[PDB]
């Protein structure tokens, strides 16, 4: 007869890093970091996002010619741009306070685009036909965007502006100008009339006169002068006013929203899919099941934190050694055919042979490693130096935790054996392999008594010989 | 052990629209690799409960895809998109791991306006043959659940010796169904001629009696 | 086709222990854990046990643990439980289902039990609810059974031995000051067929094993 | 004959924290927190400035009649204060750029105060004597700052004041001043005669003008009518000037001062002494090699970095006894404390005599890469290091460097785990069969071997030539 | 890496010297770098902050070695004279000791006292003459001889040699000797050097005529 | 009293071998620990090898290592130093001082060599610088000793055996075009004394064992 112990095995190929040693195989871990992937850009929410194609943000809101005109979707949850959408503002200049734009425009209810100042009836004193450039061609001749007019003098005079809308679309309006900063003064008089100009466009919520500055620029985009494109949200109620001597832009086509908050932009060239998933990344969407992720540092949504790792996965189970193949510390090789939990038992007698698991050990274990695992993911509740330092700390720790793992196993087996070894000082000797021989015969039932944790010797050991 | 603690313990909801439940608890589920938790369940009335979403997400077979289970450690919710008329019952959250399950409070899923077409029926003959009368008066397939039944005998009103029973809302065509059953002692019921049952309901222009003349079909 | 039986409907008073069994039918039958829990009305769920048939070793609830008692074969695949004491507040109706085969693998409810219902004992007198009126309604005619005065719970009811079930409304037990429950079970009928369609229903109370078929005709006056 | 390997065992009892044991005592280790402690602090001689006492910085500087008054050291590098600071402005009122003051006045080299505006003279439109207070008591009677003078109207009015001072000190000059805002309308005109006041003290560095708010406080230290102290730094050749009428307090003194760099104030009970220590603890050494100290967050001077831990250890060496490869605490079971030339070792026994001897081609190779780890470390402390950044990172780079240190000291102990196993396979695949294993990390020499014998096994020579 | 590889300065302030190193040594228990040495002209150096700040045995409180990481320091309060010398940093930790290319210390003006030796009669009986002009005790060192035949410049024929700056009194003292043949010696008969000086108001010339004392 | 001696300064051609002794003398000897390094002008120090009797295993300078080997007796208390070749650069002053003993534990110089300054000779002719003109000086007198024509260096120079240092300047040593080296050793002294004072200069060129006692008198005339 004889008895041994041993630890689990299994044919998992999970590699987990350690303090000493690294891509050690186990037996059952859990990572801590979910980069999985080849989705496709989907859409969070029900409600798809916008898609921007030959165009940006600016070209869009304000009309390039080149891009899409509505379409335009009623609802969008996020945009998405492409790297290669670079034709935006035809005529040179700079979008005044785009990324704040970028952010208000980003998901969106409710979207109307409707038709703040009529080019035929709201300028009957100055002339918008003539309002047309090279910078902004369409189809072969020389246009300018949708959503603006560009007032040239009639003749031989501007008159003073003065033009007022009163928002009575019960939703904040979208309100976007321009403002001209033309080459030399012979252009500027050629365009208004007036030398000394100035442009005023107030609200109750906004305030400002623009005085253009007459300058010649490096001419890039085939125009010597530049542009400055501004905007601003109108409350209902509220009452927008536009009084101006010259080199204004006024708009054509306002946009009536209803703003939802969060969410951002996406530039990436992936495609759009209807598999409605819920998170979102640059390119492509995620499980999120996990509290880490690699794919990229922007998000959108309830998404993991980002973390630039290698690899992270926490071990919960023992070293996984099956040692059987091809042909075929104190103790080497793992318990294949054991399955019932980590530490177990092997009896041999004329009854029988089969495993068994000390469920005390094993349930003690499994109770302080689920302990121990849920204490980890309550540490990544913690919410650029930050992250890098963070990413740090946690592949310290759990290169750490996942030392303090296998060496608690180690611990556990340590404490089985010499809770046998105790009980059996005589009756049997070690046989170095981590196994027992009974030199006394020992049937099922009294297997089961060292199992149970009760056993006696009052036979003598026979290991008399010899 | 885990407290399973649920919200809301009532929810109202209606057809079309959909509907979410929240399940948090005291310690995080784990379980060795992502074993997490049970699911939930969906427990009609006089029935046992059927499996839905398996470890979190996973569905189970035989089972729409209009049910959707998804959460991220403690929390928080199992959405269905477009509620049916078969969805109702009651609902439970997973267990916590540790052989201590300890389950929810289970919250009740509960769905026109439809009027309930009225009957009465007068008590069988092979009753009044052991001394005791059973007047009932029915109520079908009406929406909402709120109603107001009065028993009247010979023009009088009743108090005490009637009960009432109500089936759960219809799995097909989301109406409730309801019973009033007049218990009297086959000494009373001779005394007495006209048995009526007067009904309300918002479905209703004008309350409804249904009624009979003792012994006289 | 797996689906699993167990025993039916008991009752027993306070002190007298009790015994239910489940049987695995249609296994499939690897030999993998087995689980209990109970469910009273109006308060909601809560483990009691679990055995497996694979691993001796088994879990009970630190509350019960020392009252329950777990037991299985594995020749007829069924699976045993029992209770020492009872109380009012401790009655509830027992569910068996599958679990787990190993401690350490995962668990899944994939197929459930029927509901050993356990809690003093009658047969119902069931009384037809005929529909005569002006024939119930030009368009629809209602009639049932007056299921009344049978103790314990539950009773079954259906129309026709199963073949009519659209339209039928079996309504909850209701309890009487006499101690015995009361149960209503109506259907909605084409009004025509009246005279040409036999209605019978079908009236099964297993704690006194009591079959009641009674057909209820209208009143051809 | 027999032949042994062990460790180095010494009386040293440092213990060091590792990923799975903690407080293990170790033969050699270095130190990562210092914690002496203040012997007075005394620090670069004179250094202390006028050890403020019973005042403040404020009280100081304006000159509460309770503070003793110059006195004071030409120059101090920083400034000692004490918690019992009873006494700082004894009218009541708010000291107006108060933080910016006090790093000013932290470090100085020249320090010297100057009547700016002599009382007598400077003033001869209104008076001055009356400028006294109950709020400001010297000897049982109504006094006031000793630096300033409190300016009240000359019988029945108030005339426009205008005066000015050129700095012709040649060092930046420090002017205090300040606005009184009275109670009640009659209090502001018995002070001032004039209803609508206002107060304007111009220069090229700095410009305001200050309208009086006449109005009740709750009452403080007997006065309803508070009082705002105000400051500025005039270059030398900027001209001060002074236009108002009414609720001034004119400077008397001010202090031409040549500023110095950084430094601090020091707000603690501690008493002074001289002994020319920089800011690193007693005794001024200072001296310390370590990068880490455990006193308060934020010390004055070029001073180490603070991290509060309870201790920081880096392990060098082995397990002190006088494992994973099996050896520390296998086979064998106890180190050697006769053996002290080096880590690993063997030792002879022969008919000849007995001796230990170390193995200096794995005992230096381990030392140079020890050490280079060692330095490994505090490099990578001191090369890479408004409260979530300045606290945040504290707490977390304290978190972050205990991991590193437990983390690094457990791959120390194991290398050297692993050193004496490969010793021991050296030598057991040298004699195949020519000497068996004891199990206690010894080998039993069946054939004889002298010194010489032996010394070929140290070699690395081994020959096979007899039974 | 030393620096600066010449270090001039005076009595009464102090001085400093910066050494750095490639690694942060440290050894095991702070051995760190090893301490300095003092190498007086023409003598053995001896220790003097050994272990980093831990002064010598024997050495006074003026020294004063401080430092943390690889770049270091070593202060001196108040310069006497006899801090002169050549000073090195000192090999740590490595076996490979390498020591520094070292500082060389150098320290009220002083005007030379000026002396002339004429040969003496015993070397005249062997065919060569040295006349030696002896600069005693001034400073700065900064200081020109030239030697006169006969009120002839002379060119080639004379060597100098200059002490250290004095342990004691911070002054130098230099030597010049004119080597002349028996031959050249006999043609001629004033023999002098002219001594020029920031301490001397007038260039100094001590002289003497040949045979006649 | 605790002072280490070495041999002597010497002279070799470029070829030939050198060994140098360095004797612990009294008292406190670690039985342990010796150190050997080289200077010289115009260049610095660098270290050349290491010993010790415990025996840890010696250690040498990769550069050197081919050429240089260490050797020690316990008895005599005595550590040798050998070259191999020779040659132009490699001319330094060899010093040798105590080390550790354990050699891991520490490194400290605490007593360091005399200076064994290793490069045909030649000894000195000794000339009176004797004082000159009228009282050298009222208050000051200056006299001295011209050691020339010596080789190879070094010399020794003292003033009335030891007894005069105060006021003695003795000046760096000189090569000559003769390919002889020169020096001048000078003292100042109360010109009073000249008459009753004796004044002799003690030279010693160890290369060819000369002493020279060299009496420098005034000029009597
Ligand atoms: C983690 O698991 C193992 C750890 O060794 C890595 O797989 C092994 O990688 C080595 C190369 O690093 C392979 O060695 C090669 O073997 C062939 C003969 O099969 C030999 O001709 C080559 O010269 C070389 O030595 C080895 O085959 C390979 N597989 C095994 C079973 O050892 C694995 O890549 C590691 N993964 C990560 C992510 O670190």
């Amino acid at each position: 007869d004889t008895l041994c112990i041993g630890y689990h095995a299994n044919n998992s190929t999970d590699t987990v890093d350690t303090v000493l040693e690294k891509n050690v195989t186990v037996t059952h871990s859990v990572n801590l970091l979910e980069d999985k992937h080849n989705g496709k850009l989907c859409k969070l929410r029900g409600v798809a996002p916008l898609h921007l194609g030959k165009c940006n943000i600016a070209g869009w809101i304000l009309g390039n010619p080149e891009c899409e005109s509505l379409s335009t979707a009623s609802s969008w949850s996020y945009i998405v741009e492409t790297p290669s959408s670079d034709n935006g503002t035809c005529y040179p200049g700079d979008f005044i306070d785009y990324e704040e734009l970028r952010e208000q425009l980003s998901s969106v209810s409710s979207f109307e685009r409707f038709e703040i100042f009529p080019k035929t009836s709201s300028w009957p004193n100055h002339d918008s036909n003539k309002g047309v450039t090279a910078a902004c061609p369409h189809a072969g001749a020389k246009s300018f965007y949708k959503n603006l007019i560009w007032l040239v003098k009639k003749g031989n005079s501007y008159p003073k502006l003065s033009k007022s809308y009163i928002n009575d679309k019960g939703k904040e309006v979208l309100v976007l100008w321009g403002i001209h900063h033309p080459s030399t003064s012979a252009d500027q008089q050629s365009l208004y009339q007036n030398a000394d100009t100035y442009v005023f466009v107030g609200s109750s919520r906004y305030s400002k006169k623009f005085k253009p500055e007459i300058a010649i620029r490096p001419k890039v985009r085939d125009q010597e002068g530049r542009m400055n494109y501004y905007w601003t949200l109108v409350e209902p109620g509220d009452k927008i006013t536009f009084e101006a001597t010259g080199n204004l832009v006024v708009p054509r086509y306002a946009f009536a929203m209803e703003r939802n908050a969060g969410s951002g932009i996406i530039i990436s060239d992936t495609p759009v899919h209807d598999c409605n998933t819920t998170c979102q990344t640059p390119k492509g969407a995620i499980n999120t099941s996990l509290p880490f992720q690699n794919i990229h540092p922007i998000t959108i949504g309830k998404c993991p934190k980002y973390v630039k790792s290698t690899k992270l996965r926490l071990a919960t189970g023992l070293r996984n050694i099956p040692s059987i193949q091809s042909r075929g510390g104190f103790i080497e090789g793992g318990w294949t055919g054991m399955v019932d939990g980590w530490y177990g038992y092997h009896h041999q007698n004329e009854q029988g042979s089969g495993y068994a698991a000390d469920l005390k050990s094993t349930q003690n274990a499994i109770d302080e490693i689920t302990n121990k695992v849920n204490s980890v993911i309550e540490k990544m509740n913690t919410q650029d130096g930050f992250l890098d330092i963070w990413t740090y700390n946690a592949e310290l720790l759990v290169l750490l935790e996942n030392e303090r793992t296998l060496d608690y196993h180690d611990s556990n087996v340590k404490n089985l054996y010499e809770k046998v070894r105790s009980q059996l000082k005589n009756n049997a000797k070690e046989i170095g392999n981590g196994c027992f021989e009974f030199y006394h015969k020992c049937d099922n039932t009294c297997m089961e008594s060292v199992k149970n944790g009760t056993y006696d010797y009052p036979k003598y050991s026979e290991e008399a010989k010899l | 052990d885990v407290v399973m603690t649920q919200s809301p313990v009532s929810l109202p909801v209606t057809l079309g629209q959909p509907a979410s439940i929240s399940c948090r608890s005291s310690q995080g589920l784990v379980y060795i690799d992502g074993n997490t938790y049970l699911n939930w369940f969906q427990q009609r009335p006089g029935q046992s409960p059927r499996r839905l979403i398996y470890n979190v997400f996973t569905r189970d077979s035989g089972v729409p895809d209009r049910f959707s289970g998804s959460g991220s450690g403690t929390d928080f919710t199992l959405k269905i998109t477009t509620v049916e008329a078969e969805d109702v019952g009651v609902y439970y959250c997973m267990q916590g791991t540790h052989w201590p399950y300890t389950f929810g409070q289970g919250t009740k899923v509960e769905i026109t306006v439809a009027a309930p077409s009225v009957f009465i029926f007068p008590p069988s003959d092979e009753q009044l043959k052991s001394g005791t009368a059973s007047v009932v008066c029915l109520l079908n397939n009406f929406y909402p659940r709120e109603a107001k039944v009065q028993w009247k005998v010979d023009n009088a009103l009743q108090s005490g010796n009637s009960q009432e029973s109500v089936t759960e809302q219809d799995s097909k065509d989301s109406t409730y169904s309801l019973s009033s059953t007049l218990t009297l002692s086959k000494a009373d019921y001779e005394k007495h001629k006209v048995y009526a049952c007067e009904v309300t309901h918002q479905g209703l222009r004008s309350p409804v009696t249904k009624s009979f003349n003792r012994g006289e079909c | 086709q797996v689906q699993l039986v167990q025993s039916g409907a008991e009752v027993k008073k306070p002190g007298a222990s009790v015994k239910v069994s489940c049987k695995a039918s249609g296994y499939s039958f690897s030999s993998y854990g087995i689980s209990w829990v109970r469910q009273a009305p109006g308060q909601g769920l809560e483990w009691m046990g679990w055995i497996s048939a694979y691993n001796g070793n088994t879990n009970y609830a630190q509350k019960l643990q020392g009252r329950v008692t777990m037991t299985t074969d594995t020749s007829t695949s069924t699976a045993y439980m029992e209770l020492r004491s009872l109380r009012s507040d401790d009655t509830a109706v027992f569910y068996c289902a599958r679990d787990r085969p190993h401690i350490l693998t995962g668990f899944d409810f994939d197929y459930w039990g029927q509901g050993t219902l356990v809690t003093s004992t009658k047969g119902p007198s069931v009384f037809p609810l005929a529909p005569s009126s002006k024939s119930t309604s030009g368009g629809t005619a209602a009639l049932g059974c007056l299921v009344k005065d049978y103790f314990p719970e539950p009773v079954t009811v259906s129309w026709n031995s199963g073949a009519l079930t659209s339209g039928v409304h079996t309504f909850p037990a209701v309890l009487q000051s006499s101690g015995l429950y009361s149960l209503s079970s109506v259907v909605t009928v084409p009004s025509s067929s009246l005279g040409t369609q036999t209605y019978i229903c079908n009236v099964n109370h297993k704690p006194s094993n009591t079959k009641v078929d009674k057909k209820v005709e209208p009143k051809s006056c």
